[PDB]
């Protein structure tokens, strides 16, 4: 009756997330997510290893998606209909409203980069999300009649969640991405005393302990006050919104004059992504955007979304933008390798368009990281409020989980596990 | 331990409780099947009263209560006999008793079984009640109310060992159903399942949102006889839900009731039709009124008014009144009648896994718990299956335990 | 190669090595590691090791520096083996023993690295990169790696414990084409069959699966006579020890004439009566697949595929093994019914299906399994009144039945077949209970049901005034799943059946038409392409709401909305009125100006492709021309040909192509065919075909995001 994990995805590594836990006699999935960077089957994780038996309808029990970033549910509408999977699927009511904007418009970057090879379409994302089941926070579910999930409030996202499982004697949590620090955005997480079996939790932040806040403003207003614009790019939803409300704030307590601009085009969620917003936890100086007014001078602050600089509006922007010594851009997130924002965030200034031609980039750059993780002291803060038998750490840094694991072995005394990419782990009950 | 029982009804029970030198009678509310034999508002709708020949209640105690839906016999127990023991019960289930008492009277003066009871007994009732919170623990065998989270004032009674389970629900908003509290007895009472044991309650709420919506959306009428507290609040949380969610625009809510103004502690809730309603009544509309049996009430004017129309619906929703008979008296008819009963109770495959959590020694349930329903009899699975045997009693009967 | 890379090669190797940078990124060492097989499949390997002889020096460190990172050394291993692969660069790669050096102990197999997956699963897809030529294959028998190749077979990680037997099955199979490698591996296999541990035998029953289907010559016939002994052998345990390993390897056997040409029919046969009932199934459909197979082993395979239904037909009014299980727990009872409905449904579409088919027997016995799922069945013994105790209610089994009685429609048979199979299916809709999943097969199976009868006969027009008071009442459910399943069932059915005048008569007479039009308001967006789709198909036919009031409120969509997707839906049906024929230049021209101005890239797509419908409705040719320029075509194209995606740029560059053809044959069109040729589009086309990294992904590009680091640039989330 022992409990087996399988960290197919994200262990040791901040690419695919996907956990298979075979709880006494009931399978479950975590987090079925994805990685830019590659344009082939090596996106996905390997399901193959899933799949030497009957069909997934027959092994697993449940799938679970934690929050809405890409990492964590970017391969549902694949693993659901092209590998061929019928059943339930619990998000949260937030992150089924959210996913089907993300997943549409990654597939405009995977159609536009030439890799649709083995990838779902946009009839494929509907039915998949008919398979959804949403969930309220604190209120228990019931699944095949022995298996029994609870979520909770984990904060980092507008739908994040940390679900429970429970076979009976044996439990599993899984903490998804999650934070302690009680911010200005969302809250704190917060779990009750359950003590189960094994804690599944992460550690991005781990060797780390609103400064951010003020040195946004600061370089905007700094930046705007020169005649100068600015340029953030950004992802349809997410961290578009926690910097609108910033900037519209700030901007009525000093009683500005610039124009602020803001456009999506597959959503308005400008104004209802804050309608989910209120039973969590309308606007005056942004208005739409158009290629029409990229170029009449005067200051501006744009957010064009095609996310990290990827092909599109902002690609497009920051090229015609780059030959100023007084604007900038703000990339606030992480972008990965083979783009164009990954570069001009470390190091070079000689980029090369279509053709033999070469942009010299002169504006400034500057990366505000604005995610939002637990760190060494929230993470000790949970495992000490949750009590468990044992943790286990994915979604990480390969070293930043070694130092951590220490600290949680010798301090709270307890055995913590740190699986690889795709090693069992099998601890009795 | 001689449990004498004086009603035979599943859902609306009366078990009087002999100890060393205390009794004790629990959950002593009526039994409004017999006030629909008569004809509406020819002769007075008559109640039943709970058997009170097989002893005195000049003898009795105390009386226990656990909800408001088993109440309105506290003024024939308390007044036109000669009992003089004290009455405990809980804080918002007096609150809304009361309000469901007013409301039968008032509907009833306006033009062994006993006529209705005026406003003079339920006040002096009422009075001689001594109210208690969850875990407070009272004297006498030491009693004490716990959370059984099915409706807003709503406890299980625990002496001392024998446990009493009657009408709890594990569905839920109110506190939940605690269930380590009531381990480790001797005998264990359960009374009050569920009576449509088959459907599941989400499925009727969304029977009752979408039969709804399918006839305003055509120019309908809607009328939903309902009691002023008790499932008509799960059916507005579920219809705020709906019509957030769904789309319905612009139709209004009338939730007329001589008692509603203190019964919420778009929806508007005049007092009565006779009045500025028949001015501001725009149609299609929805009408939650009336009185559930359709033999008194408002609804018994509504039920004629609109009756001769195929457009129109009538919901119900107590699973209580078969509305097959409740009907009849109005046939031939053109109005389009649904039955989605939301019941929220202890189903049988939530009754077992409790069992097999407090594990109790002995049981105690109705005759018609230890039998598969009348019309499933073939299913053997809604019953209750315990081991040992659970010791069932009938109408009128003294068990040994 | 290239210049432009050629001379970045020794500044690389320089810095993956040194030991103060930070380590690289494991993503580009996978981006950097591609490139190299490109180069090394097309030339040859031993010129480019003499032409850039900075990459041995990187390799000659691996074994030196004792202190690199853990995902270098693996990219070096890998990176050794490929240019390894030709017979030339084999040996001259080992004039310093440096390939002896890497895959042995005193390279990283020795130290204390051996503890990383990453390193092993380096170790192991290094190897199978070089055995590919006689020389290697010397390499591997005398040093010792067979016998380490034994021990990571063995391993925790199921990455690199399955790749380890992918790596057996290459080198046994190279070493014949017995021979030193080849004697040594069959022993262990076979020294490994007569486990005790699960484990080990499972490890050995992985190898052999894989050697009979990758190669069928006559020395793997001398293989299998040797090992059936053994192998059958393993059916006489009390738990059979891998079952599922045991299963696939008779199924991989059989699937050749050769091998079943006395002693494999004999286990098959026997394994179909010992297995237990949970891979009996498995093994009795892959038998069924076959052509070749002795009939009375075929009676038998689908007699116990039927096994678990014939229970419950019986079991209600109309095997100790299988009435054991149905009873045994509700796990084990929904488990096995929806494993036969899932075999038996992928049985029936086969051209070798079992003869005869027994058509009315099936959708009878599962007609009574979606009662007993529903509720309203009638037992006839004591396992069938407790089958009503356990299937009550579930809806694994609901839906596992419910897409088979789909399936049990595209074979001909009588019409008492169709009202027995729509009697039930009507019963799923006008239920409360059946969850939002359920109802979407239910709208499925009563679809196919429908278009698979044999004007409208008699019985149908009866169905149907049942059937939408039952469409109206799933239009208004609580879920916007459920009100979208039925949208989509009233448009597929009046896409065939909207010119039956039947249809006609039993569609309006209803209350749908009206429900399907307040639902371009629905707040989902997703109900709202759904409604909108539905009336776009509904008026043409000709069956508006009791004609033009519709494109007013279509177009009010296109332009006034929030979401995506009713404006994408709102194309598709523009097009589809447009081409089928439903004052034509005043409807282009309106609807090419919402397009322009949108901001998705799917609505502006669809623009050109509403254009190209009505241009070749156009192409005497001044006012073709005229006309083609009023509703301001020119200005869409043009605007979109230099667009911000790539995708939108193709549609507006086969657009002008197949107009700058059509123009030739045949302002003013002399005017016009200049500011068509004033500008390239060959050139254009070519630009635009191909990805949007074609810079990005270069190897020069490649090549400098990784030496030139020191910026701000870690890993977080998308
Ligand atoms: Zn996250
Ligand atoms: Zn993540």
């Amino acid at each position: 009756p022992e409990i087996r994990v399988t960290p197919l995805g994200a262990g040791q590594d901040v690419g695919r997330s996907c956990i298979l836990v075979s709880i006494a006699g009931k399978n479950v999935m975590l987090d079925c997510g994805m990685h830019m960077g590659f344009n082939d089957d090596r996106r996905f994780p390997d399901f193959s290893y899933i799949t030497q038996n009957g069909r997934l309808t027959d092994f697993l029990d449940c799938v679970i998606i934690s929050h809405f970033h890409l990492d964590h549910c970017g391969a549902l509408p694949y693993f659901s209909e092209m590998v061929g999977y019928d059943g339930p699927i619990y998000m949260t009511h937030p992150t089924q409203a959210i996913c089907p904007i993300l997943l549409e418009d990654y597939r405009k970057i995977a159609v536009d980069k030439k890799g649709e090879a083995n990838f779902f379409t946009s009839q494929m994302i509907k039915d998949c999300m008919k398979k959804v089941v949403a969930v309220h926070l604190h209120q228990t579910v019931q699944v095949d009649d022995e298996l029994e999930i609870k979520a909770y409030y984990a904060g980092h996202v507008l739908g994040a969640a940390m679900f429970q499982i429970k076979v009976g004697s044996e439990s599993v949590v899984y903490t998804g991405d999650y934070n302690m620090t009680p911010d200005r955005h969302l809250g704190a997480a917060w779990i009750d005393k359950c003590r189960p079996n094994l804690l599944i939790t992460e550690s991005t932040y781990a060797t780390t302990i609103r400064c951010r806040e003020r040195d946004f403003l600061k370089k905007v207003h700094e930046t705007v006050e020169r005649g100068g614009k600015v340029l953030i790019p950004v992802f349809a939803l997410g961290r578009a919104q926690e910097l609108c409300i910033l900037l519209e704030t700030f901007w009525e307590r000093m009683n500005l004059k610039v124009p602020i601009y803001f456009s999506t085009g597959l959503t308005e969620k400008a104004n209802h992504y804050y309608k989910l917003f209120i039973p969590w936890t309308e606007f005056k100086h942004i208005k739409a955007f158009d290629r029409a007014f990229a170029d009449n001078p005067g200051p501006m602050v744009v957010f064009a979304t095609p996310g990290m600089l990827h092909a599109g509006q902002s690609l497009q922007i920051f090229r015609k933008w780059a030959g100023n010594e007084k604007n900038m851009v703000i990339m606030p997130g992480y972008c990965v390798q083979g783009t164009v924002g990954h570069k001009i965030l470390s190091g070079q200034r000689k980029l090369e368009m279509e053709g033999r031609q070469v942009l010299e980039v002169k504006m400034q750059v500057e990366y505000m990281s604005f995610s939002a993780h637990a760190d060494a002291k929230g993470i000790m803060q949970l495992v000490g409020q949750a009590e468990p038998e044992s943790v286990l750490l994915v979604h990480g840094e390969a070293k930043k989980m070694e130092f951590l694991k220490q600290k949680i072995e010798q301090e709270l005394r307890v055995n913590c596990y740190m699986p690889a990419n795709g090693e069992t782990v099998t601890l009795p009950t | 331990m001689k449990l004498y029982c004086l009603s035979g009804h599943p859902t609306l029970p009366c078990n009087v409780l002999k100890f060393k030198s205390t009794t004790i009678m629990l959950d002593c509310g009526l039994d409004m099947t017999s006030t629909l034999n008569f004809l509406p508002l020819d002769s007075v709708p008559e109640f039943c009263l709970p058997e009170t020949e097989l002893i005195d209640l000049s003898t009795v105690d105390v009386i226990l209560i656990s909800n408001y839906h088993c109440m309105m016999a506290l003024p024939y127990i308390t007044e036109h006999t000669g009992f003089t023991g004290t009455v405990y019960a809980t804080e918002p289930t007096v609150q809304i008793g009361r309000l469901l008492m007013e409301e039968l009277v008032n509907f009833i003066e306006r033009v062994t079984w006993r006529r209705c009871y005026t406003m003079q007994e339920v006040n002096s009732a009422l009075s001689k009640i001594q109210l208690v919170g969850y875990s407070q623990k009272i004297e006498l065998v030491q009693v004490t109310p716990l959370s059984s989270g099915y409706a807003l004032g709503s406890s299980n009674w625990i002496i001392q060992k024998v446990s009493y389970v009657s009408g709890s629900s594990l569905l839920t908003h109110p506190q939940p159903m605690d269930q380590a509290s009531l381990k480790n007895s001797d005998v264990l009472v359960l009374t009050g399942l569920t009576q449509i044991p088959t459907a599941n309650p989400d499925g009727m709420v969304g029977e009752f949102c979408s039969n709804l919506a399918l006839t305003v959306r055509n120019g309908g009428n809607v009328l939903v006889p309902c009691y002023p507290s008790g499932v008509i609040y799960d059916l507005l949380e579920c219809l705020y839900q709906y019509i957030d969610s769904a789309g319905l625009s612009s139709v209004p809510l009338y939730f007329i009731s001589p008692v509603a103004n203190s019964s919420l502690e778009k929806l508007k809730h005049y007092p009565s039709i006779h009045g500025d309603f028949s001015n501001d009544f725009r149609q299609p509309c929805v009408v939650f009124t009336g009185h559930p049996s359709l033999r008194f009430g408002d609804v018994v004017h509504f039920m004629e008014l609109w009756g001769k129309s195929s457009l129109n619906t009538v919901i119900f929703t107590e699973p209580d009144f078969s509305y097959l008979e409740a009907l009849a008296p109005y046939q031939p008819l053109a109005m389009k009648c649904i039955y989605c009963p939301i019941d929220t109770r202890l189903n049988f495959i939530q009754v077992s896994k409790l069992l097999k959590e407090v594990q109790p020694l002995h049981v105690v349930c109705p005759e018609q718990y230890t039998q598969p329903p009348p019309a499933q009899s073939h299913r053997m699975d809604l019953m209750i299956d315990c081991q040992p045997p659970a010791m069932s009693y009938r109408r009128a009967e003294v068990l040994a335990l | 190669m290239d210049p432009e890379c050629a001379q970045l090669l020794p500044a690389l190797c320089a810095v993956l090595v040194d030991p103060r940078q930070p380590v690289a990124d494991d993503t580009c060492l996978e981006k950097l590691l591609d490139w190299f097989k490109t180069v090394t499949e097309g030339e040859s390997s031993v010129v480019l090791l003499q032409e850039h002889p900075c990459l041995v020096e990187l390799l000659s460190h691996v074994l030196k520096v004792q202190d690199l990172s853990s995902g270098v050394l693996s990219f070096s291993l890998r990176l050794a083996g490929t240019f390894a692969a030709q017979e030339n660069c084999f040996q001259y790669l080992q004039q310093g023993e440096l390939l002896p050096g890497l895959f042995g102990e005193p390279g990283p197999l020795g130290r204390a690295t051996w503890a990383v997956p990453t390193v092993r699963s380096g170790w192991i897809q290094g190897l199978r990169s070089l055995a590919q030529h006689p020389s290697a294959l010397r390499f591997l028998a005398d040093h010792g790696a067979v016998d380490t190749i034994f021990s990571l077979q063995g391993d925790s990680s199921l990455f690199v414990a399955s790749a380890a037997s992918q790596l057996l099955v290459h080198v046994l199979a190279l070493s014949m084409r017995w021979p030193a490698c080849a004697q040594k591996i069959m022993d262990h296999v076979e020294e490994s069959l007569c486990s005790a541990a699960t484990p080990k035998v499972t490890q050995a029953l992985n190898v052999l699966t894989t050697t009979f289907g990758r190669c069928q010559s006559p020395w793997t016939e001398a293989l299998w006579v040797r090992l059936s002994p053994r192998v059958a052998c393993l059916l006489e345990r009390d738990p059979i020890p891998a079952a599922h390993s045991f299963v696939d390897l008779l199924l991989c056997v059989a699937r050749s004439p050769v091998f079943s040409s006395g002693s494999l029919w004999e286990t098959v046969a026997r394994a179909l009566s010992c297995l237990g009932p949970t891979h009996m199934g498995p093994l009795a459909l892959g038998i069924l697949k076959l052509e070749h197979c002795p009939q009375a082993l075929r009676t038998q395979a689908f007699q116990v595929l039927l096994q678990p239904l014939a229970c419950v037909l019986k079991a209600t009014v109309q095997d100790a093994t299988t009435v054991d299980t149905l009873l045994a727990s509700k796990s084990s009872c929904a488990g096995l019914l929806c494993r036969t409905l899932a075999h038996l449904e992928e049985l029936q579409p086969l051209p070798q299906r079992p003869s005869p088919w027994p058509q009315a027997s099936l959708l009878g016995a599962t007609v009574t399994v979606l009662r007993l799922c529903d509720g309203s069945a009638a037992p006839a013994s004591s396992v069938g009144g407790h089958l009503c105790g356990t299937l009550a209610g579930c809806v694994r089994v609901q839906r596992a039945a419910l897409d088979f009685l789909g399936t049990l429609s595209q074979g001909t048979g009588p019409q008492e077949l169709v009202t027995q199979a729509l009697a039930v299916l009507l019963e799923c809709l006008e239920s409360p209970g059946s969850s939002p999943t359920v109802l979407k097969k239910a709208f499925q199976a009563t679809l196919r049901w429908l278009l698979s009868s044999p004007d409208l006969g008699p019985l149908i027009p009866q169905f149907l005034r049942e059937l939408f008071p039952v469409l109206q009442k799933r239009l208004c459910h609580p879920c916007w799943e459920v009100r979208d399943s039925a949208l989509e069932f009233l448009t597929q059915l009046s896409r065939h059946w909207g010119g039956q005048a039947d249809f006609r008569c039993a569609l309006l007479a209803s209350e749908v038409p009206q429900l399907a039009l307040q639902l371009l308001q629905d707040p989902e967006s997703y109900v709202r392409a759904s409604a909108v789709t539905a009336m776009g198909q509904l008026s043409s036919q000709g069956l508006h709401a009791p004609r033009q009031s519709l494109f007013l409120e279509l177009l009010h969509i296109l332009s006034v909305d929030s979401e995506g997707f009713p404006r994408r839906a709102v194309m598709q049906v523009f097009t589809e009125w447009l081409r089928d024929g439903h004052d034509t230049e005043q409807f282009v021209a309106t609807v090419l100006q919402a397009a322009s101005r949108d901001l998705d890239w799917e609505v502006r797509a669809q623009g050109l492709e509403l254009a190209l419908v009505f241009l070749g409705q156009t192409l005497p040719l001044t006012e073709a021309l005229r006309a083609l320029c009023h509703v301001g075509l020119f200005d869409f194209a043009f605007c979109a040909l230099f667009d911000c995606d790539r995708p939108v740029a193709q549609k507006s560059c086969d657009l002008l192509l197949f107009l700058r053809d059509k123009i030739a044959s045949y302002q003013e069109p002399e005017a016009v065919l200049a500011m068509l040729r004033s500008l390239d589009l060959e050139g254009l086309r070519s630009t635009l075909a191909e990805s949007s990294d074609h810079v990005e992904k270069s190897p020069q590009s490649l090549l400098q995001d990784m030496l030139a680091t020191g910026g701000f640039l870690e890993a977080d989330c998308y």
